[PDB]
């Protein structure tokens, strides 16, 4: 809802909301949200190809 | 408004939104001087704290005779408008056959 | 940019020679309680008549 300004800001460095794992054989949720490197634009485009 | 429809959209979200988090007590200066009431503070009387801001520089244009946009006008200097009303220049033409 | 009012609490000193408590003392430097035998010092009294 935010001006986009924040999200410029907020897009750079926070974590998506609930990705998904890599390197596991399912795609499973992430949890340790702290060393899985996705940057993905789905959300600000709001998208699905 | 709400941080829209303004001269320079950048700056919104620094100035407007964040200063409203952080100035709680105004010490983004550089403390310099200090007034110490007489010759010995004893720490009980009001000291005085002199502080410092940090202003930029006004980003400067160089006046437009460097521009290429004198080809566009010769340029007389005039030295009173509020006393010329109407200037003009009359055109003569002789038109051979 | 304008100024700060320093206020700053100040709380009289303590010293145990200085206040008249010591009336009840004989304040003695020492060094070594590590050389004392338990519960003995004597001192002689003689009540002449």
């Amino acid at each position: 809802n935010r001006g986009l300004y924040t999200l410029v800001n907020e897009y750079s460095a926070r974590l998506a909301g609930a990705p998904a794992t890599s390197t596991t054989d399912l795609q499973y949720v992430v949890v340790n949200g702290t060393d899985v490197f996705l940057d993905q634009p789905c959300h600000m485009l709001q998208e699905a190809y | 408004a709400t941080l829209e429809q303004r001269p320079f959209p950048y700056l919104a979200t620094e100035a407007n939104l964040l200063t409203q988090i952080k100035e709680s007590a105004a010490d983004g200066l550089f403390k310099s001087f200090q007034l110490l009431l007489g010759k010995d503070a004893r720490e009980g009387s009001v000291r005085f704290e002199a502080l410092l801001g940090v202003y930029t520089n006004v980003v400067e244009f160089v006046k437009f005779l460097e521009t290429a946009l004198a080809a566009a006008c010769v340029n007389t200097e005039f030295k009173d408008l509020r006393r010329m009303i109407d200037g003009k220049i009359q055109f003569k033409i002789s038109m051979p056959t």
